[PDB]
């Protein structure tokens, strides 16, 4: 927890400050996703309608188990995040 | 029961000979020093082995003239994407996405939507063939047989843009390669 | 001087009904199940210090030991006529970030003597050092480097640890569940640098994550018990 | 048995008439093809719920640690009966007889490791058996006997 | 066992006259048909509004589409929500008709 | 038409079936040859990785002019199968200047052998000495 | 299969201008039986020779003379 | 009938074993032409 | 004429040419979907400038070759089955109800039916 | 050697997914497992007798392996990457008279051997090339991990396909070769004796070859019939459920090896009860070979790397895997 | 086998003293190859601006504190000096990474578009 481990990842710089992690439970398991961008997220390619994108995140998620073991895990890589608690 | 008790086993037996013969020393040759020396000297095997090219020179060589003939091919041959429908004219794709599921290199993009006359068709529908990797899961995911690998190979292209196939594209070549599909589907109807 | 005949020509048989037997293949296993399990359980009598447990799959045997029984084990596992382990064939790993040491290094090992298998696990953080089996087997000094290389594990004792997979002066380790898919920057040539230099990673049509429409409901149960009566309560 | 076949059995192309017998005069041996396929035969006509499932029913996943392990020696088995409850104790104080039928088997005697395939048997081969090399070569065939 | 038999039952039963239209289904990536189809049977074998498009060729019945009429909404501002109740592909919204697949939103 | 043989992958199984006796690109005058300096030509089959662009800069650049590039299969096109990868260009037209592009996976014999006759089509409508007379 | 037997006959047969025709793209003497021509033009043969190699019993006559596509 | 099936009798057994025969005559009578080919070559030679 | 070729219509009020490189299709100038690009507007772009209109990819509409077809008819029968009218290479079997009294086209094929009593009226 | 990389993932798959494939589906896979073997060993063979200087024995092999390929592109439809050996038996059925076409090679192709042994096994020049370059003890290959043709080079008499059976091994006979001295010559002889009996093989998995099905009767594993899925509702279901998410692997870790061209290739794969699999970790036998290149080539002269590297059999795909 | 030149064995050093030596030794052996960075990469800039780069390199991150982070950091670092001084960088990456590289107001980010 009180561990510098983003100096031996190898992330780069803008994961630890400008980016957000949402930790929420979409039914027995958590998972992690980075917010999407400001600008940049999506635009339509003008040659054949693609849908571009700039963010190296958007295709991320990582399956946990249990709660305390995802914000064990974002602690120790130095990441910004919230907690979405689901409604019962 | 079994070698355990020795901690030994039936697979660790070796079987009966396994162990090496005593090597020959030079007094243990049947050649004697003559025949060897000749066989050394006059390059026996050489010579052996220049009469057996000199056999393949008298034989009619496999080449084929290309592209006045072809190859052989099959009918399950995985070539060019296409695009089929209907004798009737209308399009056979109703746009499962399926398509866009299965695509193990994600190069097809299909977008749908209601048509005017509220039949359900596509009007994107996109192949990549530089992110294609032939792998002919367009022509078994189909319900209706809508998309279909031709046995075509030569539409190499000089610009790549020219490689990024739209749905008129693709239209083009399902009716362009109609007959040809017929051969390919009618001769493997039954393995399927 | 007799012609040759004509394959397709010749008699063939007909078959009609078809019975395709359909029963457990586990049944198969019956025998080999029980073997193993007095194999490993003989380990941890042989070993009570350092065979946490072990468990057998079909004809698979496992052993997990902890970071600094590793060598330990895997000299016993070498050297011991019983279990003449003598070739460590693979030595990989996979992230698992739940848990505090995520990583799980594993080692199959060969007995061309016996003609058996074994699969030695022991974990490893993202900073627990894991101590080289170089002096046991030199045939893992190129499979270290790779589990280094595609995850950033600190091998204790690798005569030389470096990349081996990766480009040079690659920033991450890939295999790791947090690094993404597409990586982080790709590379293009610059005319007026007259040079190909790398730049950030920008994407003409982005990776389509199909993973939503997953499954929602339960797939697989308990299963049917195999477990020989020897070995319960 | 793999024996020398002659020409006219192998399915290429053959010689006509008196280029046969100038064939098998220059030729080293004889009985060898040219190779090129017979167009008259090689690809001549062109190709134009219970009850049975087992997925569900696969093998658990059961871990044996060291707590579950000691209980094998002490109550005996689920066919044959006789927390953290540590299995070095366990060896430190307990009946070696215990040992000579549980922990080892064939009277303490260690157990081989098992078998992948226990019918992996091998035995030496001949020349004139497997038709290969003879036995100046430096290799040897063997066989599942 | 004994009891999957059950299983195996009612799953034959409802795939009786349904109609083969999983491909040009408007929801037929979520259905609750297919995917209790699968996991427990065997493997073998008019208009409403300009809100619902309703095709009654794909119902199992359970009149779901009636019993929360009568008891929740009860010309009913609330009428959409039948969309979402029906498991099948019976009734599907009409404006999000045939423009996109579960599997990729 | 002396290409030089720069097979990196799976595509450079059917570039070597060409040079086969089915097929024997020899008869056309095409000898590969191992050399930048003494091939005119260069058929980048296979995926180039990040580790390998740089190094396929140095080996194209060297080749003495006219040079043509003819990319082969879909990892030489676009990225192919492995476009998604974190250590993989997509497309090697990002590091050089492609003629002709080959689609397949891999391209059949036959197919890179009609890539070639396109390209050699290209070449017969070369004008150089006219336009220096005529656009120069 | 490649010997000067075959090639005689192929080029007596054909005559002057089409064996010509053969010598300028297809590098080799050969004839057969006209199977008819498709919508372009190509004139696609089939030959009788017991003596063509397996792959080589049926080819085609291109409408152009120089180049062919 | 209605699928790819070995024939009742099946096939003609194939070769597979080594068959490499050996050619030619004994090296001691090639040495013996090649020295008659020196015997009588030296014997044209000093005619000459 | 600015107006039909970049909006969607059920058909065309003009009679379409073969030979207009406008149209969406040779057999059809209005797009038969509204979110469909109208070729008008695509073909006026940078990568048109010096490539000729006349060799490029231009299929015949398909909303067309399906409205030229006669309505097939059932007779003393109210339930249509339509399974691609080609045997076993064509789309799964779908059974049509004919209580409606109209033209209702099938699931894949489009292709559309009636009854024996409403061919009279339907054909109005 | 695609048929064999594939068919050590659809073994990984089946071991976990507890299904086995019908016996027309194993003996398939058993002779293109053949066929796919005398591929290989035409590509590893003839470019180390190429690389050495013998250009001749390349060109004469490379036919057979076009004459080979079409075997493969009648089954599966490409040439070379032939997607065919699936996780639940194979792709399709063999073509009708396909046994007759792949037994007329098997006569030719007999001869095809030894005019490949008259320019190599005898001759001078190539036994100096490789006799005594790259010597590996038996005990030292096994310290590295070496596995195929280069751990009976040096003498150690194991085999995969023996150790352990699966796909239809068990049912036919083959004699496995092993060398003496460790040396290049030695791992060439292996070589050459694997494809006669390779051949051997083909003519038993011909002969042998049983009816039935060809992959596994469940439709949650295996695509429906045609003719069945437009006219049954259950086929239907289970065809789009198929390609849309996949069938689910019950949890668990394996790791099936199986005897690779080039030596043992296994994959380590750990299925966390989703349509997709977690750790797929590949076991190359291109990579630990060439890791022991500083043991083996340390000493000899430049050619000699020559020499090691191609009896070696690297395919850097796969070592790069 | 053989291990190839400037190797290290891979140890978990456990002392806090011993790290801060090893650390020392390590910066002088860069400043020592200074004049071949320069001649074996062919880089535009001199030798003191080798120096110059190598010790903005060396400052920059001298102040961590974890241990077990300390041997990663000199880990990863003597594989960074091992790969450059047996030349195995291509040229391109070594320009580059001295190539690399003051921010703007909120009104300049919102017209133009921000990130
Ligand atoms: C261009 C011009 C032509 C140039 C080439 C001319 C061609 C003719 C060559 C003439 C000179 C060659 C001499 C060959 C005659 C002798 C060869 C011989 O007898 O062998 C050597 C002999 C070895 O005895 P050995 O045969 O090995 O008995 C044991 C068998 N296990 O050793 C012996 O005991 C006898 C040795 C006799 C020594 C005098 C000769
Ligand atoms: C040794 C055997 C002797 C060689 C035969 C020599 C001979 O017979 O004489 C031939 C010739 C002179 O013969 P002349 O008397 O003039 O006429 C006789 C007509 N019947 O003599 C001549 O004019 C030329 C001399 C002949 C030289 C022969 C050389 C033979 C060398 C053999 C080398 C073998 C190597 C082992
Ligand atoms: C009185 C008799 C006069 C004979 C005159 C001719 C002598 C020629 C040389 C004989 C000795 C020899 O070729 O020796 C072979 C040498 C050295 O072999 P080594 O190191 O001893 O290894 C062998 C060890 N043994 C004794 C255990 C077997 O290497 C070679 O393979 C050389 C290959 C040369 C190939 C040239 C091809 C040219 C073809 C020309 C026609 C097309
Ligand atoms: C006019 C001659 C010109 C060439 C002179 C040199 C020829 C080589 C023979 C000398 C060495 C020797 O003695 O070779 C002896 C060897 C080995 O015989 P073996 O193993 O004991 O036989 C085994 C037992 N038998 C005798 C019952 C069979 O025979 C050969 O394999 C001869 C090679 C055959 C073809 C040779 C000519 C091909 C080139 C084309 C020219 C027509
Ligand atoms: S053939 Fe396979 S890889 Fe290519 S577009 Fe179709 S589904 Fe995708
Ligand atoms: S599977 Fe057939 S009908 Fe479905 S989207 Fe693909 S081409 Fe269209
Ligand atoms: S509701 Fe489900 S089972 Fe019925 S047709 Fe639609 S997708 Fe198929
Ligand atoms: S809610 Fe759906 S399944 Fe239930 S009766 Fe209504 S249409 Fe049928
Ligand atoms: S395009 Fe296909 S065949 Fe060619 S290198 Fe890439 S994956 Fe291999
Ligand atoms: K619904
Ligand atoms: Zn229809």
């Amino acid at each position: 927890t009180d561990l510098a481990k983003e100096l031996v990842s190898g992330a780069p710089k803008e994961l630890i400050t400008e980016r957000v992690a949402r930790i929420y439970q979409e039914t027995e398991t958590w998972k992690i996703d980075w917010d999407i961008l400001n600008k940049g997220n999506r635009w339509e390619n003008d040659l054949m309608g693609y849908q571009s994108s700039s963010d190296y995140m958007q295709g991320t998620i990582l399956k946990f188990d249990t709660r305390e073991g995802a914000i064990r895990f974002a602690k120790g890589q130095g990441w910004d995040y919230y907690i979405q608690e689901p409604k019962v | 029961p079994t070698l355990a008790l020795t901690s030994g086993s039936i697979q660790g037996t070796h079987p009966e000979g396994f162990r090496l013969p005593r090597p020959k020393t030079w007094e243990e040759s049947s050649e004697s020093a003559l025949s060897k020396a000749t066989k050394w000297y006059l390059l026996s095997e050489i010579f052996r082995g220049l009469y057996i090219t000199l056999e393949m020179y008298f034989r009619a060589p496999y080449t084929i003239y290309y592209p006045f003939e072809k190859g052989p091919v099959s009918p399950r041959f995985r070539g060019e994407h296409a695009l089929r429908r209907y004798p009737s004219g209308e399009e056979r794709c109703i746009a499962c996405k399926l398509c866009e599921a299965v695509c193990p290199a994600q190069a097809i993009t299909i977008e749908a939507e209601e048509r005017i006359d509220g039949s359900r068709r596509t009007y994107k529908y996109d192949i990549d063939m530089t992110k294609c990797i032939y792998c002919g899961y367009c022509q078994e995911s189909c319900p209706v047989d809508a998309i279909v690998e031709t046995p075509n190979v030569e539409y190499a292209t000089e610009t790549r843009e020219e490689l990024l196939y739209n749905k008129e594209k693709l239209l083009a070549n399902g009716d362009k390669w109609e007959q040809e599909i017929q051969y390919a589907l009618d001769a493997d109807a039954p393995y399927r | 001087e007799e012609p040759l005949p004509v394959l397709r020509d010749l008699p063939r048989p007909e078959y009609g009904e078809l019975h395709a037997p359909v029963y457990n293949p586990a049944e198969k296993y019956k025998e080999q199940i029980e073997e193993l399990h007095k194999f490993g359980r003989y380990i941890m009598g042989c070993l009570p210090k350092f065979v946490q447990q072990f468990s057998v799959w079909k004809d698979e045997l496992v052993i997990y030991v902890a970071p600094s029984a590793l060598t330990q084990v895997a000299t016993f596992l070498k050297d011991h006529t019983s279990a003449q382990f003598k070739a460590c064939m693979d030595v990989t790993a996979a992230d698992y970030p739940t848990r505090t040491n995520r990583f799980d290094v594993v080692y199959n090992l060969l007995s061309v003597r016996h003609n058996s298998r074994i699969r030695i696990k022991t974990y490893a953080s993202e900073v627990s050092p894991v101590p080289s089996v170089v002096p046991l087997f030199q045939g893992a000094n190129w499979f270290e480097r790779e589990t280094y290389d595609l995850f950033g594990i600190f091998f204790e004792g690798h005569p030389d640890l470096r990349r081996i997979m990766t480009d040079y002066g690659f920033q991450g380790h890939p295999l790791r569940k947090d690094f993404p898919t597409t990586g982080y920057t790709e590379v293009r040539y610059d005319a007026e640098k007259r040079r190909v230099v790398y730049e950030p990673l920008e994407l003409t049509q982005a990776w389509r994550n199909f993973t939503v429409g997953s499954s929602v409901w339960e797939q697989v149960g308990d299963g049917k018990d195999f477990t020989p009566e020897s070995f319960k309560l | 048995s793999g024996g020398p076949v002659p020409v006219f059995k192998k399915y290429t192309t053959g010689s006509k008439g008196i280029w046969e017998k100038i064939r098998q005069l220059l030729t080293l041996v004889p009985n060898r093809s040219t190779g090129n396929p017979l167009v008259k035969n090689y690809r001549v006509p062109p190709p134009g719920y219970y009850d049975r499932d087992h997925r569900r029913n696969y093998p658990r996943l059961v871990a044996f640690d060291q707590t579950k392990v000691s209980g094998l020696l002490t109550l005996g088995s689920a066919q044959n009966p006789r927390q953290s409850v540590s299995l070095s104790s366990t060896l430190a104080t307990i009946d070696p007889k215990v040992v000579k039928s549980e922990l080892l088997a064939e009277g303490g005697s260690p157990v081989v490791a098992p078998s992948l395939n226990k019918k992996m048997k091998f035995r030496l081969t001949e020349e004139s058996e497997h038709g290969m090399y003879p036995e100046d070569y430096p290799i040897r065939i063997f066989a599942q006997n | 066992p004994k009891i999957k038999k059950a299983r195996e039952g009612v799953t034959e039963m409802l795939l009786e006259n349904h109609p083969l239209d999983c491909p040009v289904c408007d929801q037929g990536g979520e259905c609750d048909l297919q995917e209790q189809s699968l996991r427990y049977g065997s493997d073998r074998g008019k208009a409403i509004g300009p809100l619902i498009k309703t095709s009654m060729n794909r119902c199992i019945h359970c009149t779901r589409c009636v019993r929360f009429l009568n008891d929740v909404a009860g010309n009913s501002e609330l009428s959409a929500n039948v969309i979402d109740l029906c498991p099948v592909g019976a009734l599907t919204s009409k404006p999000y008709a045939f423009r996109a697949r579960p599997w990729e939103l | 038409f002396w290409p030089m043989t720069f097979g990196l992958a799976c595509c450079a199984v059917e570039m070597m079936h060409v040079s086969a006796p089915r097929y024997d690109q020899d008869r056309l005058g095409i000898i590969f040859r191992a050399s930048p300096r003494q091939s005119d030509i260069m058929i980048v089959a296979g995926t180039v990785t990040n580790k390998m662009a740089p190094a396929l800069r140095q080996v194209y650049d060297q080749m003495p002019y006219p040079r043509w590039v003819i990319s082969m299969g879909s990892c030489a096109n676009g990225g192919g199968y492995y476009h998604y990868s974190y250590s993989v260009v997509r497309g090697v037209d990002r590091i050089v200047p492609v003629d002709i592009y080959v689609p397949g996976c891999p391209p059949t014999s036959e197919a890179l052998m009609y890539g070639v006759f396109q390209l050699q089509k290209k070449m017969m409508d070369g004008q150089t000495h006219r336009m220096w007379y005529r656009s120069y | 299969s490649s010997s000067i037997q075959r090639t005689l006959r192929n080029l007596w047969k054909n005559g002057f201008k089409k064996s010509f025709k053969q010598l300028q793209g297809y590098n080799d003497i050969k004839s057969g039986r006209l199977v008819g021509t498709d919508s372009f033009g190509n004139k696609f043969y089939e030959v009788d020779d017991p003596v063509e190699i397996h792959m080589r019993t049926r080819f085609v006559e291109y409408t152009g003379f120089w180049r062919q596509d | 009938a209605t699928q790819d099936l070995p024939p009742i009798s099946g096939y003609a057994p194939i070769q597979w074993k080594r068959n490499l025969p050996s050619r030619g005559f004994r090296p001691v009578i090639w040495f013996l032409g090649l020295c008659t080919a020196t015997g009588y070559g030296f014997y044209q030679i000093s005619l000459a | 004429s600015t107006k039909e070729l970049t909006t969607a219509r059920i058909k065309d009020i003009s009679k379409p040419d073969e030979n207009n490189l406008q149209q969406q299709a040779p057999n059809r100038i209005s797009p038969w979907s509204k979110s469909q690009k109208p070729r008008a507007e695509a073909q006026d772009n940078v990568r048109f400038a010096v490539k000729d209109l006349a060799k490029q990819p231009r299929p015949y509409a398909a909303i067309d070759l399906i409205y030229k077809q006669p309505i097939r008819y059932i007779e003393h029968d109210n339930v249509a089955v339509c399974d691609g009218n080609g045997g076993a290479q064509g789309h799964p079997k779908v059974y049509i109800n004919l209580d409606q009294n109209k033209a209702i086209p099938c699931g894949y094929c489009g292709l559309r039916f009636a009854q024996a009593a409403f061919k009279e009226d339907i054909e109005s | 050697s695609m048929m064999t990389n594939e068919q050590v993932f659809s073994l990984a798959v089946e071991k976990l997914l507890n299904l086995e494939v019908p016996e027309r589906g194993q003996y398939i896979r058993t002779l293109f497992g053949e066929i796919t073997r005398v591929l290989n060993h035409l590509m590893s063979v003839l470019s180390h007798a190429m690389d050495v200087g013998a250009l001749t024995p390349f060109l004469w092999g490379f036919e057979e392996r076009e004459k080979l390929m079409e075997f493969y592109e009648r089954v599966s439809g490409a040439r070379l990457h032939s997607a065919y050996v699936r996780p639940g038996g194979v792709s399709q059925d063999l073509p009708a008279g396909l046994l007759d076409d792949i037994y007329m090679w098997a006569t030719q192709f007999g001869d095809r051997l030894d005019e490949t042994e008259e320019l190599l096994t005898d001759s001078r020049i190539w036994k100096q090339r490789t006799i005594g370059i790259g010597e590996v003890t038996a005990e030292d290959a096994l310290n590295y991990g070496l596995s195929g043709v280069m751990l009976r080079g040096s003498g150690v008499p194991f085999d995969i396909r023996k150790s352990q059976p699966y796909d239809a091994y068990d049912k036919v006979d083959f004699d496995i070769a092993v060398g003496t001295k460790g040396d290049c010559y030695d791992r060439y002889l292996i070589r050459m004796t694997e494809f006669r009996q390779s051949l051997r093989i083909i003519e038993q998995c011909c002969n042998q070859m049983p009816p039935g099905p060809v992959k596994v009767e469940d439709f949650k594993v295996a695509p429906p019939p045609r003719a069945l899925m437009k006219e049954d509702m259950e086929a239907l279901i289970h065809h789009f459920l198929l390609y849309t998410k996949g069938y689910a692997v019950p949890a668990g870790e394996t790791y099936t090896a199986i005897e690779a061209p080039k030596g043992e290739m296994a994959v380590y794969v750990v299925s966390d009860g989703s349509e997709r699999p977690y750790r797929c970790k590949i076991r190359a036998p291109g990579f630990a070979h060439l890791g022991a290149f500083d043991h083996i080539a340390r000493g000899h002269f430049l050619p000699d790397a020559v020499a090691i590297i191609g009896t070696m059999d690297l395919v850097f795909g796969e070592v790069d895997r | 086998t053989n291990p190839t030149a400037f190797a290290q064995t891979t140890r978990y050093v456990k002392d806090s003293t011993e790290m801060r030596t090893l650390v020392l030794n390590l910066y002088r052996r860069y400043l020592r190859h200074s004049r071949g960075f320069v001649n074996n990469y062919n880089l535009d800039i001199p030798a003191s601006q080798v120096r110059t780069k190598i010790r903005q390199e060396f400052e920059r991150q001298r102040f961590v504190k974890d241990l077990p982070l300390k041997n990663v950091l000199y880990m990863k670092a003597q594989m960074e000096f091992q790969e450059l001084v047996n030349f195995w960088k291509q040229q391109c990456h070594v320009m580059q990474y001295f190539e690399s590289i003051k921010g703007d107001s909120f009104v300049q980010k919102f017209l133009k578009g921000a990130q």
